[PDB]
């Protein structure tokens, strides 16, 4: 039944991969940046990047590699989507007309296979004879790069080594060779095989296996003159080529895990390395030429250059310029200097590209009383952590508030003209027995500060041992002014106490407005936390006061204000507390039929419970009796990431598989069995990971609203920085927009020839369903961008229904008007 | 005494919530007021009275009071709604079948969340399942509805089989006419896609094999929505039914009717080459087309894969818990 | 765990029926008629012999807990057979049982079903299920007669005569309260003991222990001849009082 509409307000910003090459012309130097489902093509200049083209694809971009087959003038682009949609693409430009050619395409999914732990890997031969794909444990898939393979047909070679860490095609080999690090019970080893297109199997590889570091992570293919491979770990870097073996183990890299690599000098003399704390290193290959005229690797050296944003991908461009692709914080252009500055650094930032990073939580607040509404996000992680203030003004205006620690939850308290923000920072066990923070951050730079002195958990019979160098999270409640975003106060919670939930509200007959935090005692030994606190704070006159504390037997994953009472979820339990005249929390009633009560939302006396593995539940408070009632459950099991209530009958959910769904009350009340079934009337593959749903709109709707067909407004934040909006439609409007989608999909040419219907199909490893109850507003909003011939082709034979006129033909100009009104909801 | 079923009232249980939609009534989770034990209550509604007390429930009562095994769900008692006072006709109150409460069902564990299954976790799982099936098969009972949802798992690693609603006795001496459509299509054997109608205990073995494969991929093996499409998928893997491998296939009602696209060759070992050797041999034998050549439950327990598994070492499946809450 | 379904002959003088003023002869007659009703109805419907017996065993047990004066017997019998069909997987629609019951009962007898025969029966299912304590599984002398006969080796024709004569004795014992006094295994042996004594056969000769004169003890442990003799006496009592004679 329920009909809804989903549009993008801000496209994915997190950088998911980046390559360089000669894609647009055999002459230009290109930088291709991949954000989730989005490809950005840039041209490298002496000042920075000149953008040239951006396309969307109907799939999450998993593999992106540039290769130049023999006979081609310029590089071609290979992409594989997370649904295993593969394609080869070409850039073609005719004067002012830029388009992307689909040269070959197909889906490489296997009927049977176990998806691998280290994810899809895609590598291409140096000789461009074949494309290698590691999709499933125990299997290696080969797409031969022959001229006739326009469908990208492929075969699997049985692979004995089931648990593969990373694999790359090796340079400087007589036959196509793969070098891979694998894990078996004896540790990790490096092994090589040769790949045979004629025999369609592996043959014994060129050089000997060895046992490598236990945490060996990445494989680097070194080009001639060197040949062979370099293996990056947590503590050591090793180079293997035939019988040659080197190992450098500088103490500096042990401090932080290395995650990305990129070649600087095409000859392999220099490589870039980055680590999770954002440090950027230079890996140097010291050459020694022999009397044979041959060149051998003499030694390896590692030199620290400076600090960059935590980088998911690096790519060196030209001269001293490096592009830093960050998934957790802002991406950058940085220049590497030969001479260090006075602080010892060789790295100086050039440009900063906004990344909303992971949006852990967010709230909508009208800071200026305009009625427009502004969006305050918890964005970024670790040192890239920040708040973001977002308002419409045609682009979005975004203010950034750096925190240098991970923000977890945010909530606005108008009475105090400030925000409350939960945050965690990393300290390391130091020689004092205590801990030391790697850097100062918001919770340490607060004007005034406090620390919980709670004695509740002081009664620990069992202690917990600490080793020097281990990381710990230190959680804080931050009080932040709504005009200056100065950290006015920082409250530090107990040792090993995690802050999980935050609300601002009044309770009972108590006129004071409080900050309330739910916590969990997290010990490495415990699979599931068994201790926790609900803490009532009051922010008054620049100081946070501890008002009351209620001990609980679990983690307070979620809390919410409920008609003057406090609704909190503790592990499996959902509890309702009353606030007494003695300023203490008193339990009224409980619900125990859950696995883990991760998410809570309310409306009136109804409560929506989001569970770890049991989808969504509709609870109701029955005031006559003073307890809970089960209205209905979604017995179709799903792993929830966030939930929201749309109206008294429809409920919205987000899956850990990047899927959205809507459940409704069956409203066919004959048997209790029907009433207690929430039926999944809506299914939609979003492609993003939704952390937070939040009612509100950023548009100026205070008297400027006029009228829109869409009703309601839910914003949501995702891990890749994408912000979207969900809204409801009348049956009439859905049918019109849906019928138009089917017309647009026939007209619009997809990159990679990916069927739009396939892309939006609900998808887990176990199920694939066609989408239902959802209009892809981003497809609808593309009607305005298609050429006039295509618009009129779309409207041919299009009829309206349930209107002033029952059947009414559509013209191309009629739909341009409707779509433009739909673009005004964001 | 403990044996006087049907009299004790459901007042003795505090109802926690509804855990599932059953065949003959809703299933509830509850706590025993006196002991504190958690139980599951299958509600039996005869208020429809089209044919009175459902046979599906009658089967589960008749059989589960006979079957006692660690891997077979236990029916603890039967309790009733407050009965109408002094009237035996106006009473429309329902009966409740009291079972032990199991923490999770297998469908739930896989469909949602990444539950990790190592070789040893699968060994302990399959050994319990097949051992239970052997107990039932030695007692000459056929489950006939083996699905992932009907396999229950406590966090302790104990496995128990659950929904005996479609179970009936099997006589090898006296072949009897049976109901053709018995197992769910995803886990249905080929002979029942061709309509044997006189099925052997081997039907259950095929289902458990489909599970064995599913545990190694986390995805069901034969996902099809129509009877024919299932036979095509089964054929793409196991080979097409033909007298060469199944001499009696020609006797089945639909053999000539439901031909697959090709006469496929068996690829089971190739498309499952990533499975351990001991396991692949078990899968190959369980997923044999001819039910008279398909291994029995006893033979599976006497396999290199399960023979030496020590049941004392439960080896629970890996459950994420706190770590999974926030990625 | 499981309920005890066996009483002593002496205990039958204290059934509810007896204590409401029904005399022993009448309750025996009522049981015979109720049993023969169940037997005849299910036979007309084509029911397996186990299904008939199971209904009869429910019926005989039922009137250990209720009085014949408050529960009309032919309604009870029909209800027993209905459930017995579902238990033993030989099901019938309630409307079909009523149809057959009406064919076989006169107008007075069918009066017990009141104004709505199907209803009077379906409603009783609730009571029967609680009464039998949901012990739906029942074993019958038939299976033990065959399991034990299969282990007899000798003259094929003499053994088959023994089996058919004993089988008839089993069918006749369903009308008696023996179903309530002795486990079915004993019944199967007792009927073998009676058929042999009437056929002047010496069964031990056909056993694996031909010099073990108490041949039955290898089948049923701990059975004194007294028990077998008491059972035999009760079966032949039904034959002598009526006009019918031993099958031979
Ligand atoms: C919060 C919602 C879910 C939480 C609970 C997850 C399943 C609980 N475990 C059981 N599941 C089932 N299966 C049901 C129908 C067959 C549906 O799963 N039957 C069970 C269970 N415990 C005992 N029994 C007896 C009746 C056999």
């Amino acid at each position: 039944m329920s009909y809804n509409y989903v549009v993008t307000a801000q496209k994915p910003t997190a950088v998911n991969g980046c390559v360089t090459g000669h894609f647009t012309s055999a002459e230009d130097l290109n930088l291709l940046i991949a954000k989730n489902t989005r490809l950005e093509i840039y041209v490298v200049t002496a000042e920075g990047l000149r953008p040239v083209k951006e396309v969307g694809m109907y799939g999450k971009i998993a593999v992106m590699e540039l290769f130049r087959p023999k006979g081609e003038s310029k590089d071609l682009l290979f992409i594989l989507t997370a649904k295993y949609n593969a394609c080869i693409l070409e850039y073609k430009q005719s004067g002012e007309s830029i388009d992307i050619i689909t040269r070959a395409h197909g889906n490489v999914q296997d009927r049977i296979g176990r998806p691998s732990e280290t994810g899809i890997i895609g590598i291409i031969d140096p000789e461009c004879r074949m494309i290698g794909l590691r999709l499933y444990d125990g299997l290696f898939k080969v797409i031969p790069l022959d001229r006739d393979n326009k469908e990208l047909k492929a075969f699997n070679i049985r692979l004995e080594e089931l648990h593969v860490i990373d694999v790359k095609f090796l340079y400087g080999c007589q036959a196509p060779t793969i070098c891979f690090v694998y894990q078996d019970p004896q540790g990790r080893h490096v092994k090589t095989y040769e790949v045979s297109l004629r025999e369609k199997e592996f043959n014994k590889g060129p050089w000997k296996q060895e046992n490598v570091e236990a945490e060996a992570s990445m494989v680097i293919a070194v080009p001639e003159p060197f040949g062979g491979a370099i293996i990056i770990g947590q503590e050591s870097i090793t180079y293997h080529n035939g019988d040659k073996y080197l190992a450098i183990a500088p103490p500096i890299i042990k401090q932080s895990t290395i995650v990305c690599h990129n070649r600087v000098d095409p000859n392999g003399s220099r490589y870039l390395l980055g680590d999770m704390e954002g440090r950027l290193f230079m890996l140097l290959l010291e050459k020694e030429e022999q009397m044979d005229g041959t060149v051998t690797l003499k030694d390896l050296r590692v030199e620290l250059l400076g600090e960059t944003s935590i980088a998911e991908c690096l790519t060196y461009l030209d001269n001293g310029v490096v592009f830093v692709g960050s998934r957790l914080g802002d991406s950058q252009l940085v220049k590497l200097n030969v001479d260090s500055n006075e602080q010892g650094s060789y790295v100086v930032a050039m440009e900063t590209f906004t990344n909303l990073g992971p949006i852990v939580d967010m709230c909508v607040v009208d800071l200026e009383r305009q009625g427009q509404g502004q969006l305050v996000t918890c964005s970024g992680a670790f040192k890239e952590g920040s708040l973001r203030i977002i308002r419409n003004g045609q682009k979005l205006h975004i203010r950034t508030v750096p925190l240098y620690e991970s923000p977890r939850k945010i909530c606005y308290q108008e009475v105090s003209q400030c925000f409350g923000v939960l945050s965690s920072r990393i300290e390391v066990q130091d020689t004092s027995g205590g801990t030391t923070a790697l850097r100062p951050s918001a919770s340490t730079q607060a004007l005034s500060s406090s620390v919980s002195s709670s004695k509740l958990f002081s009664s620990s019979t069992a202690p917990h041992e600490t080793s020097f160098g281990e990381e710990v999270e230190v959680h804080n409640l931050l009080i932040i002014d709504q005009h200056t975003f100065e950290v006015l106060h920082a409250h530090q919670f107990l040792q090993n106490e995690y802050a999980l939930s935050l609300v601002s509200c009044k309770l009972g007959k108590d006129p004071n407005t409080y900050f309330i935090v739910g916590t969990a005692m997290v010990y490495p030994e415990e699979a599931e936390p068994k201790q926790g606190r609900i803490v009532v704070f009051q922010y008054s006159d620049g100081k946070l006061q501890t008002v009351a504390e209620k001990e609980v037997k679990g983690a307070v994953y979620s809390m919410v204000e409920f008609n003057g009472k406090l609704l909190a979820s503790i592990n499996s339990t959902v509890r309702l507390y009353e606030w007494t005249t003695e300023k203490e929390l008193r339990t009224e009633c409980n619900h125990y039929n859950n696995i883990m009560a991760l998410y809570l939302k309310t409306k009136g006396d109804f409560i929506l419970v989001g569970d770890l593995m049991r989808s969504v539940l509709l609870l109701a408070y029955k005031p006559m009796e003073g307890n809970f009632e089960e209205i209905a459950r979604d017995f179709n099991p799903n792993w929830m990431s966030a939930v929201e209530i749309l109206d008294d009958d429809n409920f919205l959910g987000a899956e850990n598989a990047f899927n959205l769904f809507v459940c409704q009350k069956d409203s066919a009340a004959t048997t209790d069995e029907e009433r207690q079934h929430l039926q999944e009337v809506g299914l939609f593959h979003l492609g993003e990971f939704v952390n937070v749903f939040c009612h509100g709109s950023l548009v100026m709707q205070n008297l400027g609203e006029t009228s829109t067909p869409t009703q309601g407004s839910v914003l949501f934040g995702t891990v890749n920085g994408m912000i979207g909006l969900v809204t409801s439609l009348s049956e009439s409007w859905y049918n019109l927009l849906l019928d138009m989608q089917n017309r647009l999909n026939k007209v619009i040419k997809s990159v990679g020839k990916i069927e739009h219907s396939f892309w939006r199909s609900f998808h887990t490893e176990r199920k694939t369903e066609p989408a239902t109850g959802f209009i892809d507003g981003d497809l609808i909003e593309s009607f305005l961008d298609i050429s006039r011939p295509k618009m009129q082709e779309v409207v041919a034979n299009l009829q309206y229904d349930d209107g002033s006129g029952m059947k009414r033909e559509a013209t191309a100009d009629d739909l341009i008007k409707v779509v433009e009104e739909l673009t005004r909801i964001h | 005494t403990e044996s006087d079923w049907g009299k004790r009232c459901v007042d003795k249980f505090d109802i926690i919530g509804i855990i599932g939609e059953g065949t003959y009534g809703q299933v509830y989770k509850a706590k025993d007021k006196d002991t504190g034990e958690l139980v599951a209550l299958k509600k039996v509604r005869l208020d429809n009275e089209k044919e009175g007390f459902p046979i599906t429930a009658i089967r589960e009562i008749k059989i589960l009071r006979q079957l006692i095994h660690r891997s077979v769900v236990n029916m603890k008692e039967i309790v009733t709604d407050k009965q109408d006072a002094l009237d035996f006709k106006k009473d429309k109150g329902a009966f409740y079948l009291v079972f032990e409460y199991m923490d999770h069902d297998l469908m739930g564990l896989l469909e949602s969340g990444l539950v990790h299954f190592s070789e040893d976790h699968i060994k302990s799982f399959m050994k319990q399942l097949m051992e239970g099936l052997e107990y039932c098969h030695k007692k000459n009972f056929l489950h006939r509805d083996i699905k992932c949802s009907n396999i229950l798992l406590n966090n302790s690693g104990q496995i128990k089989l659950a929904d005996f609603g479609l179970a009936r006795l099997y006589n090898s001496e006296e072949s009897r006419p049976y109901t053709n459509k018995v197992i769910t299509l995803w886990y249905r054997p080929p002979e029942l896609l061709l309509g044997e109608e006189r099925y052997t205990p081997a039907i259950d073995v095929w289902s458990c094999g489909c599970i064995l494969g599913e545990l190694f991929t986390k995805k069901p093996i034969f996902q099809a929505n129509l009877e024919l499409a299932q036979l095509e998928l089964i054929s793409r893997l196991c080979g097409s039914p033909c007298p060469a491998v199944w001499p009696d296939v020609i006797r089945l009602p639909y053999f000539n009717t439901m031909k697959p696209k090709k006469q496929y060759r068996r690829r089971l070992r190739e498309e499952f080459s990533f499975i351990p050797s001991a396991a692949l041999d078990l899968l190959d034998h369980m997923l044999t087309l001819d039910p008279s050549k398909r291994c029995t439950a006893e033979q599976t327990l006497q396999s290199d894969f399960l023979k030496d598994v020590e049941l004392s070492k439960m080896a629970p499946p890996d459950l994420p818990h706190w770590q999974d809450c926030h990625e | 765990t499981k309920p005890c379904w066996y009483w002593d002959k002496k205990d039958l003088a204290h059934t509810p029926s007896q204590l409401e003023g029904l005399d022993p002869a009448t309750e025996a007659r009522y049981r015979r008629e109720g049993a023969r009703f169940i037997f005849d109805v299910g036979t007309r419907l084509g029911l397996h012999y186990d299904t008939l017996a199971t209904g009869i065993i429910y019926f005989h047990r039922f009137y250990m807990f209720h009085s014949f004066k408050q529960f009309p017997r032919y309604v009870t019998g029909a209800c027993c057979l209905f459930l017995a069909g579902k238990v033993e997987e030989t099901p019938k629609k309630c409307k079909d049982i009523i149809k057959t019951a009406r064919s076989l009962l006169n107008d007075v007898q069918f009066g017990q079903f009141g104004d709505d025969p199907k209803e009077e029966v379906m409603v009783l299912e609730r009571i029967l299920l609680q009464t039998i304590k949901f012990d739906l599984q029942v074993e019958h002398p038939y299976q033990f007669l065959l399991k034990y006969a299969k282990q007899l080796k000798g003259d094929k024709n003499k053994i088959q005569k023994l089996v058919q004569m004993a089988w008839t004795f089993v069918n006749d014992s369903l009308c008696t309260t023996l179903s309530l006094q002795w486990e079915p295994e004993i019944i199967a042996v007792a009927v073998m003991y009676l058929a042999g004594r009437l056929c002047k056969f010496e069964i031990q000769e056909w056993t694996s222990k031909p010099m073990y004169r108490r041949w039955w003890e290898q089948f049923v442990q701990d059975v004194p001849v007294d028990v077998l003799e008491d059972i035999c006496h009760q079966i032949l009592d039904l034959y002598s009082q009526g006009k019918q004679q031993m099958p031979h």
